[PDB]
């Protein structure tokens, strides 16, 4: 490990990005 | 163990395709639409609590940091995700695998593998490190299937129609080498000799084969033309039928364009399937019968030959990839210009009311540059393509007609020999060069096949459920819920811990603030989705142990922002339910006030109207859904009021409806305005997904609890 | 006087088009657009109503008739505007031209000209015809003017790229047709006499000229691509800052798709005109040449490959219409399918709801169908070309192979001046081919120029006014409103005769039924539309007097169904206005708690905001828009309550900014629930588009008028 | 003219592009 851990809350606040593309 | 990349095939999946390629390289492969429905990735994004559980879940002994500015200390395992930020526009997950001196390769699942200097990426990322490690319950395996061969079933009961084609094709070839001996016969012999009576038979011979083959090449076109619209629309309705099988869940998770996306793949996919079968079958054969018969007839023209197939072969390979990375490039800036476009053009309101009209301009031009830029970078791509294309081809046809002449005065072959070598490239060619166009069709093909395939192997909404159907035939009966715990994906629960009491033929309301906790708990009772904490009884039994098809056909749902198919309003009216007589359609449209709108269309019944109503107003609209609803005869009718304006004219009209069902049938309003629920038996108030109290109106405002503060803040 | 039939640009404008034609058949031809402008074309259709005026307008007598089932009857006016019904789904307008014995001719715009069966008509049309006829005042004219002509101007600047091309061109064909001598002087010369020496020689001297050849293409393909992007840029960029220009008339009578189809077809003009240009002025020299030096060569073989070309020209002449009828019908039967699907998609709850699963199923099948059944005759016609072009092809080169060995054999003509000819085929059909094929792309080019030009023609906003600006600085004062009657379209009128008094510096609230109605009273006053009836005065002076740019400056609409362009929350918070400093917007956005939600987004304030603002929650956007409107620091402050929920969070926030604004600035509310507006100065109430009472609550519950009941029917 | 007349309402009731 031997890194900065976080709360359950803060791994729910990290979100993913979408991209653009034909529609 | 080499670096494994998986790629996005929609636009939301990022952190999914990340748990994918390291699940991959750790040597479990896995369908990407399953891990999708793992990490429960929702149309805005996949959480990193989301990511987490799956590979928990998985058996991938995993743990959430807090990006540290130093991520060089040894001891930190790879494969790791992080999650970095796209030019400062939108979060992005990305798949770290070795951090190196100051170069970080990074397995990018938006574009292919790419390596960053430590200082740029350390810019690029926010910082959020998820790391994985297998821990005795990871077990390496291969559960995705090979959906290209699944596919090849449909060509399976046209095998008649692939044999014709075949043979029509391998005709069709030989007519064309036989008929491309002309030129030898007219040169060498029939000029030679001055032959007239013999010139004017052969003229016609080759005429009348050449009319042969024209005849099979449009018997052939008419056959592969029905064999591909056969499998194209076999395959389209294949998918369409599963896709309405599978739960609300998987509709929930994904847009409406993301799931008609995989017509469009499914159409490209039928063409890969078909040209593999056609071209493979009836151009390998005629390649080498043509490279035979050149080699027959001289070595050198035909080493030569071979040398231009190589250098086209070498020229397209090394190009085929910078343009489409070239072509996505325009694709997205193209995206963005026509998105700028339509924001732009729909709030010109807000534009004059400011008077930005020079600003916007500005921007769209900016936009348009940067589309014309990605254009010309491609078109110069294509031109050099097509240039080095031409200096191959040309140069090669020069430097056979100089080693043919060179080989014809040393007195190796004939003069007319060269002419039909000349002619014979003609069908050597143009298979290699079909044969060699094939490798990008197939690889955007497999990519369409496994983006389809894994659509298709998801657990239909019937296969997941066991009934008991026999043991209770009727609903009627008092609700209840117990402890009935909700989350839409991997987030914050909408209702927690809930504990209620429907008694069967009363008018229960239920009240709160936030609106989708609301409605959930109405799409929840027709068992859409399933609750993971606590049961719902109906009658002292269990919902899940009841028929989808009766709970679904007894329960009526009355929605406020209703839908309406474009047919006729008799057809409309009575959806999902055929062989149903007029006189009932009457009776019941009468209790909805249908026929004062009804009566002023040009057909009573059977007039059409605009997409999703656009002819029809709100207030006449939703009269149409009652009236579907009272025309099902349900045991639960459930009303929302949800979103709504409340007009008060339709009011009079839902208690008109009310007043009419006149049944021991039990009644659930969902209305946030309290001047409408007054009335109502019990009134049950959902504050932050938790029933706090309940009972009638008088004791509910007797009581002094969160309703009256709320009844007071009404007026 | 022949037919003349004016085609449907849009979808929507079917009558405007019948009236434009007729207007054409009696010889006065006017833009589209301007008889659209006329007839109050709205996005659901074309009031009779509005033709009539419409032809009134031009001097034309008219009179709408009820049909008559006998319409055999001589004396009515011909041609006469009908209304028909297309297959029993949408009601459409089509132009009768000649009522004969049983056959009656119909110049329908959506389709070219057709004549039904009286019978069969009488079935199709509901009746309902307009009968016009010229009075004295209707004159001969021609105000179109062609627009093709005019968007020739973007080629002035680019000269010498065009020059430079055109040279590029000529010596491309010049080198090209020096270079196809090399298998005369191969066959005639050097493999006769087998000289290595000059083969040599000759092998590198043609080989050198084709390596220039093809860099001469280079060059021109380059130079074609970047004059083509230019224009495109240039065409694409003017249309779109003229649309800006034009006034809110224009934007409420189309929608979003059917201007951006304008941008779509840029492309197309642009790529029909450059084509065209550099086409005319490389080829019809190029045809010459080749022709030339083909009739110098042999005059039998030139008369044959002449009736090749005639032969093509006609069998592509004759094909070019029923493909274009064919694909049009497929584009209809795919856009159907595709919108069913979306629909289907859309409301799964509701299938899923009521078990139609089946039904759906079998409906998209159908669609699917008759999409193959319209695909297949469209291949059908296009395998049909295809085999008789190459038949034509095929039987053109075998023949001019065995008169060409005929007169070689004679002794006209030696051997290799044949392959020559052969070789020359290639430089003289290419052009004509090429030529012939440019006639469909003209006429597809000459439409969308017209479509286009006819919008560029439209008069601007700011040129239908005339202003006094330095007479009036300010706006501060009181605004009443003086017989002020208001109609969208050529309609029912929304407001009649109305009578207002707003004093400076107080909350005036305009309450009512239609929200409609209460939303346009408020657009009218920023002066985006102008009444007909009636005039507004602020401060005692006419608004059509104050400056356009002062008037949307100094007054900000705060609308709930707010828009959110896609950019930084800091940038688009002050759209508009450059030159703002932070220290501003951050006073600003505490007034309508932008911070509390601001400081929680990844970036305080350089946050790139998701389209129309979906990631912030709508009552974040809210806050948005005050914030944006309190920026401004407005005389007037118009809300809107209209199409809202009113979670009654905002309502505080909203008393917040009101309190906060400080000022001696007028606030116009428009809120629906009386709750709200209770506390404010003078409430007038607009009903059936007329206000019937004005003054304070209290005074108008006293009254007891219209205004006591709808305060009795809320509690 | 020799038909049957209409009022200004039924002039405005027809549409065209509509249902």
């Amino acid at each position: 490990n031997i890194g900065r851990e976080l709360t359950d809350e803060e791994l729910m606040e990290m979100t993913g990005g979408s991209t653009f593309s034909i529609q | 163990k080499k670096y494994v990349c998986v790629r996005q095939y929609d636009l939301t999946d990022a952190g999914a395709a990340c748990l994918s390629s390291i699940a991959q390289y750790y040597g479990l492969k896995m369908s990407l639409a399953k891990i999708r429905e793992m990490t429960g990735t929702d149309t805005q994004g996949t959480n990193a609590y989301g990511l987490i559980h799956a590979a928990k879940q998985l058996g991938f002994s995993a743990k959430g940091v807090k990006a540290s500015k130093e991520d060089l200390l040894k001891d930190f395992r790879l494969p790791a995700i992080a999650n970095v930020i796209v030019d400062n526009r939108l979060a992005h997950f990305v798949v770290i695998y070795s951090i190196k001196n100051r170069i970080i390769t990074v397995a990018d699942p938006g574009k292919g593998i790419v390596r960053y200097s430590m200082d740029d990426f350390c810019s690029i990322w926010t910082g959020g490190l998820v790391l994985l490690e297998p821990g005795e319950a990871f077990q390496k395996g291969d559960y995705t299937q090979n959906m290209m061969v699944k596919f090849a079933g449909f060509l399976k009961p046209l095998k008649k129609t692939v044999l014709c084609i075949f043979l029509a094709s391998l005709l069709y070839t030989a007519l064309g080498i036989a008929g491309s001996f002309y030129i030898k016969f007219l040169f060498d012999d029939l000029i030679k000799f001055e032959k007239l009576n013999d010139l004017h038979i052969i003229s016609a011979g080759f005429a009348v084969i050449f009319l042969l083959q024209i005849f099979l090449n449009y018997y052939r076109s008419i056959l592969v033309t029905k064999l591909g619209m056969s499998i194209d629309k076999s395959i389209m309705m294949e998918y369409y039928s599963h896709v309405l099988k599978l739960p609300m869940n998987f509709f929930n998770s994904r847009k409406v364009g993301e799931i008609i996306s995989r017509f469009m793949d499914a159409s490209k996919i039928r063409q890969a399937i078909s040209g593999a079968t056609l071209t493979i079958m009836i151009d390998t054969i005629m390649a080498v019968i043509g490279g035979i018969l050149l080699y027959i007839q001289n070595s050198s023209l035909f080493f030569i030959s071979f040398i231009i197939i190589l250098l086209y072969g070498i020229i397209v390979t090394v190009f085929n990839k910078p343009i489409q990375n070239a072509n996505r490039q325009i694709m997205e800036d193209n995206a963005k210009l026509t998105s700028a476009l339509v924001e732009s053009v729909k709030g010109i309101e807000t534009i004059k009311s400011f008077g930005a009209e020079e600003q916007t301009e500005k921007s769209t031009r900016d936009k348009i540059e940067t589309v014309m830029k990605s254009s010309f970078k491609e078109g110069m791509l294509y031109i050099n393509l097509s240039s080095l294309t031409g200096i191959v081809a040309g140069l090669g046809g020069i430097v056979i007609l100089w080693a043919g002449a060179y080989n014809v005065i040393k007195g190796n072959m004939s003069g007319g020999q060269l002419l039909a070598f000349n002619a014979l490239l003609a069908y050597f060619l143009t298979p290699v060069k079909n044969l060699i166009d094939l490798q990008p069709l197939i690889q955007t093909a497999v990519v369409a096949s496994n983006r389809l395939g894994e659509i298709l192997e998801l657990a239909t909404e019937k296969e997941l459920r066991e009934d008991s159907d026999d043991f209770v035939i009727s609903l009627k009966g008092d609700i209840e819920f117990r402890n009935v715990d909700f989350r839409y994906g991997l987030r914050k629960p909408v209702l927690k811990n809930i504990n209620l009491t429907i008694p069967k033929g009363k008018t229960v309301a239920i009240v709160g603030e936030s609106g989708s906790g609301k409605t959930t708990l109405a799409k929840l009772l027709m068992n859409f989705y399933s609750p993971e904490k606590g049961d719902i009884l109906i009658n002292g039994h269990s919902i899940k142990n009841i028929s989808l098809e009766l709970i679904r056909k007894k329960i009526a749902f009355v929605s406020q922002d209703v839908f309406i198919f474009s047919g006729t309003v008799k057809e409309n009216l009575c959806l999902g339910n055929e062989n149903v007589d007029m006189d009932e359609i009457i009776k019941a449209a009468k209790m909805a006030n249908a026929h004062d709108f009804i009566e002023k269309l040009p057909l009573k019944y059977d007039t059409f109207l605009n997409e999703s109503g656009a002819n029809l107003s709100e207030g006449q609209k939703q009269r149409l859904a009652i009236a579907r609803a009272l025309l099902k005869k349900p045991d639960i009718l459930i009303l929302d009021e949800a979103t709504s304006n409340l007009d008060s004219i339709t009011e009079n009209h839902i208690k008109d409806a009310i007043y009419g069902l006149e049944d021991d049938v039990t009644v659930i309003i969902i209305a946030h305005r309290l001047s409408t629920i007054v009335n109502c038996d019990k009134i049950y108030l959902l504050k932050d997904g938790e029933i706090v109290e309940s009972g009638s109106h008088t004791e509910l405002i007797a009581l002094k609890g969160c309703y009256f503060k709320m009844w007071k803040q009404t007026e």
